[PDB]
RNA sequence: GUAGAGCACUGAUAGGGCUAGGGGGCCCACCAGCCUACCAAACCCUGUCAAACUCCGAAGGGUCCCAGGUGGAGCCUGGGAGUGAGGGCGCGAGCGAUAACGUCCGCGUCCGAGCGCGGGAACAACCGAGACCGCCAGCUAAGGCCCCCAAGUCUGGGCUAAGUGGUAAAGGAUGUGGCGCCGCGAAGACAGCCAGGAGGUUGGCUUAGAAGCAGCCAUCCUUUAAAGAGUGCGUAAUAGCUCACUGGUCGAGUGGCGCCGCGCCGAAAAUGAUGCGGGGCUUAAGCCCAGCGCCGAAGCUGCGGGUCUGGGGGAUGACCC
RNA sequence: CGCCUCCUAAAAGGUAACGGAGGCGCCCAAAGGUCCCCUCAGGCGGGACGGAAAUCCGCCGGAGAGCGCAAGGGUAGAAGG
RNA sequence: UCGAUCAACGGAUAAAAGUUACCCCGGGGAUAACAGGCUGAUCUCCCCCGAGCGUCCACAGCGGCGGGGAGGUUUGGCACCUCGAUGUCGGCUCGUCGCAUCCUGGGGCUGAAGAAGGUCCCAAGGGUUGGGCUGUUCGCCCAUUAAAGCGGCACGCGAG
RNA sequence: AAUCCCCCGUGCCCAUAGCGGCGUGGAACCACCCGUUCCCAUUCCGAACACGGAAGUGAAACGCGCCAGCGCCGAUGGUACUGGGCGGGCGACCGCCUGGGAGAGUAGGUCGGUGCGGGGGAU
């Protein structure tokens, strides 16, 4: 109970204290995956990442990197101009490393 | 049988005055509909006293609305006895909370036995029985010694069945005078 | 007496009221105007009763050897750490539910108490079961 | 977060149901049996405690802003300082023996340091009350009014009668009076009365005797005054006795346990005696509830004066509010 | 006869007592940083050298094990591994 | 930035123990010792209950266990009178009150025959010896005696 | 575009968002799932974390709805307490006036209500 749930509530509360204003919530797994943006629980939630517009379920952590960069610019302008970070159900090397670089260009803008 | 005289005013000052005349506070209650009616002791008591009245409800007269009720609570008086507030519930039709008067006969093997006598622990039963419980729910045996004891299990349940109590836990047991 | 394997040395002093009442057999001895009562005196009653009752069928209990009373020194001059443990007993003050059985069936039990407490140490009263009691 | 409170946190602990640990031992090599004899982690139920346990939780106290908010304090700067040990009373914890006109701390008042008046006999701190100075003025506190001494030996309704007033507990009692209650078969009551106190009532042991009136229990029947499995004076059983019954006698109310308020026993002293004293017990008393009334403080009002302080007219005064 | 902790300070805070209790006058070179992971004792049931109690499997659990050192606070949404 | 139980820890110095019945100067009953005071520890006396002894009989004689007061003695608690002053013991001499009265009597009770004891309530009236040893009052011992009490008053007495 | 509805996330409210019992969905969710050279990973195993994808299934994690047995919530009354003023008692202590007035103790109460992004569910 408290165990895995905590895996969760932990990345949670820590992430939370963190405060540079916004955080995107990526989400691991295939069709599962998708990342939405949030700030202070003001109540609001900027823009939504990638509606399952499938591009290559293949060996594509790139299906990923793509949906990512996508969301990257999506928000980039979606919501004028800002800076912060996000969640992640894991380290940045696969699926998540991916949403990362996606965001990465999102800000990089080149 | 029962009845009473109500309290328009209630809480403290009033119940106290009551006491003063010889009246103790009374709660008339029925499934979430509540009214403070007040207690004329003397009689009140004779009544209560019946005790058969406390175990197996009775009818009360208030205004003129003859209704069915029992005590579900009572504040009987610290510094002595008598009370501080008498509590009754009038029933609709599903009486589950029943501490029906219980009698059992431990026909000899007890004190005429090894001196040992029988200790009555339960003597009554808080089981279930909607608008249907006798003035006497009962059971029996013929052993009261060795290191003998019996309870809610052995029990032996009659008509309006339903054990809201527990899988046995000591209706009674026998202890020695200076042993057996 | 019995207040065995305590835990501390001593209490303090006050008194005023508590929570003794019920019944527990129908042979009852209830205090009324006391305070602490010697675990001993206590045993006294215990005896009194026990013996009277054709000397067998058990009585029950009531209060306990509760606290540790200290007259400290022996008779010195005062300033000890107030140390010294010495007399252990009950702390019952508002007419308390003191419960004693046996199977006397009568004013026989009566007597038993009569003396037990007449003895013991205070203004007190006795009876039986008078207004049951419902728990959860 | 103490009082309370509750028990699930920990620790107690009392009667209980289930349970193992020793079990007492040895079959004492495969060494497995009853017992429950077991200590019960326990067990739930029945149970009550804890300043240094608490799942609940106040009674106030703490404090920030808005508002009351002038007595008159409130603030900051400043020179002249005295105590640096004190006690008493009430409440709350220590302690001490839950002793001391003890000593520890705290909230309050206190008393000194004003606390000089009343006062309770007289008594630094217990209830009343703040004295700037007058009055051969009147209203009042507390607490008082037979007298000693101001003030009704008021009225009204009770309850004690011991002198309680005029110090005391444990506890004892057909005290006194009061309940809120029990016996009334005028099928005329209880103590007083009359007579019978009935035949199987005749061992059960012991019968030396039970053949109720010698010890180990008997708990039945007939039978009428209604019936003593005989409550009692007793020896050798036995024999005789009062009603426990009328039965008749009488009849018309009787013997009670709980809860009450007012007294007595218990409670023996040292120069001599004592509610202050005289005194007083159906106003004179005293306890309780009722209502009226007058007394009595430097306390409060009315003739006036002194005095300082804010302001008021400041002419020097001054006067007045 | 210096300091920390708990009670009594009586609920703000805060106070004696020859009042209750009980510790410290070390260190930890890495219990000092941060990043990434993990996550108790104990109850039960099943198991090699066991064999009240290791080691492993299987469930259960306001977290009462835990944090050099005493208490108390905290606190595994870990300060804990 | 180092030396430091200065650990009686705010720490005078670096560097310190005693003893005075041989003693001596300052103030306070803001601290003892005498006694007094209040408390009563208490001890003494009394009062409840009865397990229980008294062959039989609870209580004639007795009380387990536990309990409840009186009094101011004994061993103590405190600090205000007292330290500009209160002589503490033992004894003497003259004693004065007190009763839980020892001898006295009046008594009910007996496990009272008589006699004699012993068991309580009433009542201080007078009375309530000599020596021994011990500074000791207490005490133990000799001889009687109706009897040869307990104690209040700084444990009366130094202006005797 | 901007209606409620199915939801996948992801937010305030601390146990009526709990345990557990019966059910039930994958079409689309999403989970387990397949396999592992490649990111990157287990002091053992890609167990987890992870990479690498058709499938198979919906067992398992899983979301609503019915079920209150345990647990959680836990009023009306009612007493204790007591803030303050007065009495009654030598007494430890009792009681009277005026506001506040938990606990436990039958009620009866619940098996969450909702913040926002959104695949989208109903021209």
């Amino acid at each position: 109970r408290l165990t895995a749930y905590e895996r969760r509530k932990f990345r949670v509360r820590n992430r939370i204290k963190r405060t540079g204003r916004l955080r995107l919530s990526v989400f691991r797994s295939l069709k599962h995956i998708y990342a939405q943006i949030i700030d202070d629980e003001k109540g609001v939630t900027l823009v939504s990442a990638s509606s399952l517009a499938l591009k290559l379920k293949g060996n594509k952590t790139e299906v990923a990197r793509q949906v990512g960069r996508a969301l990257a610019e999506k928000a980039l302008a979606l919501g004028i101009k800002q800076v912060a970070f996000d969640r992640g159900p894991y380290k940045y090397h696969g699926r998540v490393k991916a949403l990362a670089e996606g965001a990465r260009e999102g800000g990089l803008e080149f | 049988m029962e009845y009473r005289l109500k309290a328009y005013y209630r809480e403290g000052e009033k119940p106290s005055a009551l006491r003063r005349a010889g009246k103790l506070p009374g709660v008339m209650y029925n499934r979430h509909l509540n009214r403070k009616v007040y207690v004329d002791l003397v009689e009140f008591d004779k009544v209560f006293r019946q005790a058969s009245i406390h175990h197996v409800i009775v009818l009360e007269l208030p205004d003129g609305q003859s209704l069915p009720t029992l005590v579900r609570q009572v504040n009987l008086d610290k510094r002595r006895r008598r009370p501080e507030h008498v509590d009754f519930f009038v029933l609709s039709d599903e009486p589950v909370e029943m501490y029906v008067p219980l009698r059992f006969v431990g026909t000899p093997a007890g004190v005429r036995a090894g001196g040992v006598l029988q200790e009555i622990h339960r003597d009554i039963l808080v089981k279930v029985s909607p608008r249907n419980i006798p003035e006497f729910i009962e059971v029996d045996v013929s052993g009261l010694e060795i290191g003998d004891s019996l309870h809610a299990s052995d029990l032996k349940l009659p008509p309006g069945v339903e054990l809201a109590v527990s899988p046995e836990e000591t209706i009674a047991a026998v202890v020695p005078p200076e042993d057996v | 007496r019995m207040k065995y394997r305590k835990q501390q040395r001593g209490r303090l002093k006050g008194a005023t009221k508590g929570g003794d009442y019920v019944a527990f057999g129908d042979y009852g001895l209830v205090a009324l105007e006391p305070a602490w009562i010697t675990a001993q005196q206590i045993e006294a009653a215990r005896v009194a009763m026990v013996r009277h009752f054709r000397r067998g069928g058990k009585i029950f209990i009531r209060i306990f050897p509760d606290k540790p009373y200290t007259k400290k020194p022996l008779e010195v001059r005062m300033g000890k750490g107030k140390g010294n443990v010495e007399g252990y007993v009950a702390v019952v003050k508002p007419g308390r539910v003191m419960f004693e059985v046996a199977g006397v069936t009568e004013e026989q039990a009566m007597e038993a108490l009569r003396i037990a407490g007449h003895k013991l140490p205070i203004k007190t009263k006795i009876v039986r079961r008078d207004a049951y009691d419902e728990a959860q």
